[PDB]
């Protein structure tokens, strides 16, 4: 249809098919080396001249410049599988692509599409069954969630790297406001303190602040802080209603101008009373902080004084000290009490450049606490916040429910065959498509033989004659390809993570494999 | 990144132009490859005597008729070689072949005074070339009697006449002094009069 | 929007390379531009048919009712159009006339055809309905004649059988060119075991209408006479095929002298040598001499000295022609022939015809292989559309001598073809009887432009002729220029038609038709 | 790489250079499998002049449509070389090809390096080889087999009448051959184009037909009965070899000088005249001439007379056409003259088409020369026509050459796939693998022709080799109801030394392809 608009790209069915196929394969070889603990690691350049260094597949979509419809489709769902679980997400087109492959031999051998895709739901519906089945529970200790933490930060990144975030994100986790309610990080920052080696990153309990003293004159290290949390104006304003002043002489310009500073000087004077009145004397610490500005002027009149004081934070970060501290935030001074105050053990100030930071720690139960990445390279800071949050999103999908399944191939293996023996059940020219289905979860422990070193045929049957009599909960070794049962290690992966991987490789597959036409309309000649 | 979208845009950086050049004569370079084998059954006239190395196939209707046009053309050339001597007509009749020489028939009209080697040689050399365009009238006397009291300062001087109409002038030896003017010279100057068509290195 | 184009097929094409494919991009296409190129020169070859008028690239104009020569210099870039013209062309160097009929057949078969895949069946199943129609559409053709042709001798039978052909040209006057036409070819035609089409020629004049051209017995030459007597009322016409030079070799004939008496007698002994020869060849018996060559001045002096007339043609066909007509002979030597070897001619006259030279031959022995007719007309168009005219009454008459078979006209027989195919295909079994059945309906498209021509309503005539044909005649059709539906017989009139026209017709349409619809697919290269 | 030395060079990797040769293929089977077999598509080829041809024949199909790939080249030189040697089923060898191709891309999509394909394809061929010397059947060439194998490899390229018009005219064709010499050649046996009327009229002519007519208006139109003087002298003018002229000082000088000039040709006709009356010419008793050289109007005349027959410029084949057909010696000289050197006509006439004029001689009664007429509506037609009466006649003479004919219509490789799969467990290793697909390999082909048909792909498939599994006889392919059923009964075979020359061939090109490592535009710097 190039006559209605000249300009315009009209493709029949097989070229749509041809083209989506091609984009699929181009996406899904490139892919294929960005998993396992030793897959390859990939190099990004920027627009700008700058490099990232990573592993994960979403900032490798959204990295190159690719410009096509399923590419398009592709980076949409994995950005949401990101958003949501952000593990594995590789698996995701890995899946998709080889489900496209396979049904490619047979569309290709005249089966119109439609029946793949009820033998594709009906191969979605065993599965769900059997893994439903074959998902074991365990109670959530912190040996569990140490393995379960190791298998991702295997998966993303390098060995000792692992080694330490297990540690850390088993630790950050424990570190909560309530046990028996859902966990959130925003109480749980990230902060990047790029001047130590790569092993510096650890985890701190209470929080640090990039900005200090605005107005320097004030101490260096501070014990036994009470904290003050206001949200009000510590700085000079002017009303909204217009207004001007009128004398006729420079006494008049002096008394104006020495009442001009008058409700300000009175709010910082209710700080130094309560103060005060909550502790005179004996150096017991005691620290304001607000979240608006504060005018040279109270500035110096509260830096005279012992008291040390902070100004523009983050909008979450007096949200969080609240619980932190336990403190009440404050929002104005029209009643006041010593409850609303928070409390810290040791304060001290840092230097690095050409930025300080403001340390609050020694919490008396800390239920807030930051972790703080030290590293050299920007990118390699970045590269550890993404494994940081991958560990997290596993650890919080593994403690949300009680259930995990094997992974490493074993389930996979499980469900590939029993779909194998269940497939004679089905019926119709669908039941090929089941195989192709099968097929899918084929590639998974391959490429693993791809990123081993190994024979792929040779390690899939060794590990499909493994089975006994009962299913085996094998996997493959990373190490010896041999198959190996998965709980004496001890890897699995959560439920709904493979769930949802099956919800979403079988809908886009069909929505890939339904269209009919392409086209490129929308040029105004 | 910002010079293309300046491209888009607007065209006040040229940095998109002239890669059109290189690649249409890169086309016509690929394209002028075929005249070789075009007319390599249309020019040779010895293709018939080029038995068991030039015949494929003889479809005898446009072969045929290839040497009917071959013949043509031979019976036409070879029916107009009626010269190779230079020839010493009068002053007497000079008006009667100045004007009455024939019409679309080039005329060498060769005025010299014996005795100098420049005219010498100049004669030798148009009666050598009589021997290959036996198609070309060649004319030679001494011009004292075809113009009276020539200046003999003026010799060898070339005229090239048709019609009554000089095309071509070579006057004096100011435009063929030197013993080492030879033959190819010669057939190229008179080449470049318009009257031979041939090929010379200078 | 950014997309590009599936790799394979479409990557390995040319970047000047086109291609259509399935039923989609091909059949479609080509069946709407056939469509197309039918539906332009329609409404043209009839006792109505309305010329059309065109000019070419070399910036000729021409007006012609028949298709041939409009659609030969048109040009196109459809293929198909390329084999619907090429089927036409079949057609001309069949018979032809009638190129119209052959382009409304194939866009109302094609038109069906688009419909029938419409329907959604195979290609083998209405191609071989189709060919199913076509072999006994030829077998119940011959079944269908009437007063076929008797002798193409006599003069008013001629008048009679040609004129038919003639309504599709000067609607205005018939009979006058009846006649000129049957006195020509009962001329010309030597009524025994042959003829050639080139053995008529015709001249053409400018100056005064129709009104005033003839037919001569004796062919027609702007030439004029070099000596200046002309006209001998009936005489001998000695024809060298040679030059009228005398003896020339054809290598160099060069010569040398050594003494003066050989100069002395030179040039007489060469006029004694020609006048010898030119005496003898007056000796011959004859005055009238046309060489084929060049002539002598001094040997034209002789002539006069022998009053002789001379002529030189150009024309080595004319040259043969008139050994064929006034029994002339070629002679590749100046010697003298004999008396068999002889020309004979009853006039040539070098007259002026029209401020116009003529040298006109003219037999009261009526005799000759070849007669000339002598056009008069205003303007060069008025010349090619008489031409065009009598070429078809002519190619009638020579395509009549043999097959002398004959058809009703009026469009009686494709009506009675198509209801007889339909009441055949209604009993056909598996899928093609919509094809046989189709095919039949198709005879309907040409009462169409006949009725659309003619000023009347197509649709209420053709019901009504179906109506009349269910009582099974053969030659009852449209009343020319009616304004009111009313139809009438046409053998009567003598509105016939040949068989074998029509039988070549519609043998090349099926042929095309099967042809076109077995194409599958289409690929262009890069244009030239 | 090499690309650095040369900024214009364009490098294809290994598996850039498979993936390309890959793509150029499938799209060369995608195109092709719409040819072969009497149901393949027919196309409408055109150039840029708007040269115009419909085809069924895969090779001028490949030469006028728009080539671009170097393997596509390849793959067309190699099906030109065959359609020269044989010329039919020529798309069947590069489907062989494309799809032998596609499953060592289904294999090596696994690693499994394609080397230890090649030669398992290697080692299957020649058991497979073996296979089809013991299969083919033996029975001397008669009446039925040649029809049948004429009427059945016909249609490959052209449709059913014309198939069986041609069928009659070639079976009345191939007769004037000797007994065993095998003469059959196409130097010796020659066709004509005349576009005169349509194809119900198209015969074959044991005589010879000639395109040149009468050159004057004296000769005869039709000889009853001719005796034939085939000669190779020149009979035009010619000039000296020395260039002489003439010298004279007289008028009649010259006429004498003319007198000497034509006395050569004079005496010339003397002797062709004095030969002519003295074996006869009395009481209807033609005579011909036969000259490839020109002819004076002088001689033309003398000659003419007394109303011989004598032409000029015939092929230089048809004077061998004549010396087999009229029997009489060709001759370069009148040195030596006999009436051995007659030939005899049994009867001639003539017949101008159009604008050419055409005389034939017939009635020969020992003829080893014919030729064969063919009127068509037009030009693509009777191109056509030319192309499928060339390569039925190659497919008449293949037959008629050996006295084996093997079974047609998908029987035979359907046997060598099971035979094949019986020898598979005994190819020792991982070739058995290629083995298995090459065995799918042949499968192709009367899947194409199920595919053609539009019966659905793989229930026939497996009829058909259910069919032959069961039994050990070669069961065909149904072309009108697709029910399985024996082909060779209803006068069904195909050339044997043909399909042994299309497996070693396909076998060669396949192993080329496959072998590719890097794809280069080396040059134009």
């Amino acid at each position: 249809v190039k006559t209605l608009n000249p300009k315009a790209e009209v493709a029949r069915a097989q070229a749509a098919l041809a083209v989506n196929i091609s984009a699929a394969r181009g996406l899904q070889d490139v892919l294929r080396t960005n998993l396992g603990p030793k897959g390859t690691m990939k190099m990004l350049v920027s627009g700008a001249g700058d490099i990232k260094l990573t592993k994960d597949g979403n900032v490798l979509l959204h990295e190159m410049q690719i410009q096509h419809p399923t590419a398009s489709l592709i980076a949409k769902v994995a950005t949401a599988q990101d958003d949501i679980t952000g593990d594995g997400t590789t698996s995701n087109v890995l899946i998709i692509g080889e489900l496209l492959k396979q049904a490619d031999l047979y569309i290709s051998e005249g089966l119109h599409p439609r029946i793949i895709t009820e033998g594709f739901e009906a191969a979605k519906e065993k599965a769900l069954q059997f893994l439903e089945e074959v998902k074991v529970s365990r109670e959530m200790d912190r040996e569990t969630l140490i393995d379960v933490a190791r298998t991702s930060l295997r998966t993303k990144v390098h060995a000792e790297l692992a080694d330490v975030l297990t540690e850390a994100v088993v630790d950050s986790i424990l570190a909560i406001k309530k046990q028996d309610e859902p966990i959130d990080l925003f109480m749980i920052e990230i902060m990047e303190m790029k001047h130590k080696s790569e092993t510096d990153t650890s985890l701190i309990r209470g929080l640090v602040l990039d900005h200090g003293a605005r107005h320097p004159d004030m101490k260096k290290r501070v014990e036994d802080a009470y904290i003050l949390t206001c949200n009000v104006s510590l700085e000079y304003e002017k009303t909204e209603v217009n207004s001007g002043f009128f004398y006729k002489s420079a006494e008049e310009r002096e008394k104006l101008v020495k009442a001009e500073r008058k409700f300000i000087e009175d709010r910082v004077k209710k700080i130094i009373e309560l103060k005060r009145k909550v502790c005179g004397d004996s150096d017991k610490g005691f620290v304001v902080i607000n979240q608006k500005g504060i005018d040279p002027f109270s500035l110096d009149a509260l830096s005279k004084e012992g008291i040390v004081a902070l100004r523009r934070a983050k909008r979450r970060n007096m949200e969080r000290l609240t619980l932190a501290c336990g403190g009440v935030a404050l929002n104005s001074f029209d009643d006041l009490s010593p409850d609303c105050l928070g409390h810290a053990g040791l304060v001290y100030e840092y230097t690095l450049g050409e930025e300080k930071f403001t340390f609050i720690e020694k919490c008396n139960n800390p239920r807030s606490v930051t972790l703080l990445i030290k590293g050299p390279n920007k990118h390699t800071l970045t590269q550890i916040k993404d494994a940081v949050r991958d560990g997290l999103r596993a650890v919080k999908n593994a403690i949300d429910d009680g259930c995990v399944v094997p992974g490493a191939g074993a389930v996979e293996v499980a469900m590939a065959e029993a779909l194998i023996k269940h497939k004679p059940s089905v019926k119709g020219r669908a039941q090929l498509g089941v195989q192709a289905f099968a097929d899918a979860l084929l590639i998974i422990p391959k490429v693993l033989a791809q990123n081993s070193g190994f024979d792929l045929q040779e390690t899939l049957v060794k590990i499909q004659a493994e089975h006994s009599e009962s299913g085996q909960l094998v996997g493959v070794d990373l190490n010896t390809g041999e198959p190996m049962v998965a709980a004496e290690v001890g890897v699995w992966d959560n439920y709904c993570v493979k769930k949802q991987l099956l919800h979403s490789c079988t809908v886009i597959a069909t929505n890939i494999l339904l269209v009919d036409e392409i086209m490129r309309a929308g040029m105004s000649s | 990144e910002w010079n293309d979208i300046l491209r888009k845009k607007g065209i006040l950086p040229p940095k998109e132009s002239l890669k059109e050049l290189e690649e249409e004569a890169e086309e016509e370079q690929r394209i002028l490859q075929q005249s070789v084998v075009k007319t390599y059954e249309d020019m040779t006239l010895e293709e018939l005597e080029d038995h068991e190395d030039e015949f494929n196939e003889e479809d005898e209707r446009a072969i045929e008729m290839y040497r009917r046009r071959r013949l043509a053309e031979w019976k036409a050339t070879k029916l107009k070689n009626k010269f190779g001597e230079v020839l010493e007509i009068s002053g007497k009749d000079y008006v009667q072949e100045v004007t009455k020489a024939g019409e679309g028939l080039w005329v060498i009209l060769h005025l010299y005074k014996q005795g100098i080697p420049l005219c010498a040689l100049i004669n030798q050399h148009l009666s050598g070339l009589a021997r290959k365009f036996p198609d070309v009238k060649f004319i030679k006397a001494i011009s004292t009697t075809c113009i009276p009291n020539y200046p003999d300062r003026n010799l060898p001087t070339i005229f090239v006449y048709l019609e009554g109409d000089i095309k071509a002038q070579f006057i004096g030896p100011l435009v063929f002094g030197g013993m080492n003017l030879t033959r190819d010279e010669l057939e190229w100057k008179l080449s470049e009069s318009g009257a031979i068509m041939t090929d010379l290195e200078e | 929007l950014h997309v590009p184009k599936a790799p394979g097929f479409a990557q390995m094409l040319k970047e000047g390379a086109k291609h259509f494919s399935g039923l989609e991009e091909a059949v479609y296409r080509n069946i709407q531009a056939c469509k197309e190129l039918a539906q332009t020169t329609r409404t043209a070859y009839g006792p109505n048919g309305m010329n059309k008028m065109v000019i070419n690239h070399l910036e000729k104009l021409f007006v012609t009712n028949d298709a041939a020569t409009i659609l030969r210099e048109l040009e196109v870039q459809h293929p198909a159009a390329k084999m619907i013209v090429m089927a036409s062309h079949m057609q001309e160097q069949e018979v032809g006339d009638g190129t119209n009929f052959v382009l409304v057949f194939a866009g109302a078969l094609l038109e069906l055809a688009e419909e029938l895949l419409r329907i959604g069946l195979s290609v083998s199943e209405v191609i071989e309905g189709y060919e199913i129609a076509c072999r006994k559409a030829h077998e119940i053709l011959p079944n269908l004649v009437c007063c076929s042709a008797k002798n193409l001798r006599d003069i008013d039978e001629v008048s009679s059988l040609l004129r038919t052909s003639i309504m599709s040209k000067q609607y205005g006057n018939e009979v006058f060119l009846a006649k000129l036409i049957a006195q020509a070819c009962v001329s010309i035609f030597p009524d025994s075991g042959h003829f050639n089409v080139d053995n008529i020629r015709v001249c053409k004049i400018l100056g005064s209408g129709i009104s005033s051209s003839s037919v001569l017995h004796g062919m027609v030459f702007k030439k004029e006479t070099e000596g200046d007597v002309t006209s001998v009322k009936d005489a001998k016409i000695a024809v060298y095929s040679c030059p009228f030079d005398g003896m020339i070799t054809e290598t160099k004939g060069t010569v040398l002298i050594k003494t003066a008496e050989e100069l002395m007698n030179f040039s007489k002994g060469e006029e004694n040598l020609m006048d010898a020869q030119v005496k003898a060849i007056a000796d011959t018996g004859a005055n009238v001499v046309v060489t084929g060559g060049k002539v002598a001045d001094m040997a034209l002096h002789y002539a006069n000295k022998y009053n002789i007339m001379l002529v030189r043609l150009n024309s080595k066909w004319d040259l043969r022609r008139l050994c064929k007509t006034v029994g002339a002979t070629a002679l590749p030597r100046l010697t003298p022939p004999v008396l068999e070897e002889m020309g004979h001619c009853d006039s040539v006259y070098l007259s002026e015809v029209g401020d116009t030279q003529v040298v006109v031959f003219k037999h009261e022995k009526e005799d000759g292989a070849i007669s000339t007719i002598v056009l008069r007309g205003s303007t060069d168009n008025l010349m090619d559309d008489i031409e065009r005219a009598v070429d078809d009454g002519v190619n009638t008459f020579k395509v009549l001598t043999r097959d002398k078979r004959l058809v009703p006209g009026g469009g009686a027989t494709e009506i009675e073809l198509a209801k007889q195919i339909t009441s055949y295909g209604e009993t056909c079994p598996g899928l093609e009887q919509y094809a046989i059945k189709k095919f039949a309906e198709a005879f309907e498209a040409i009462p169409r432009a006949l009725a659309e021509n003619s000023g009347v309503k197509a649709n209420e005539v053709i019901s009504k002729l179906y109506a009349v044909h269910q009582e099974g005649n053969k030659n009852v059709g449209l009343d020319i220029e009616a304004e009111v539906p009313a139809v009438k017989d046409m053998l009567e009139a003598g509105i016939l038609d040949t068989y074998l026209g029509k039988y070549w017709a519609i043998k090349l349409a099926t042929n095309a038709a099967v042809t076109v619809l077995r194409v599958d697919q289409i690929i262009m290269a890069k244009p030239a």
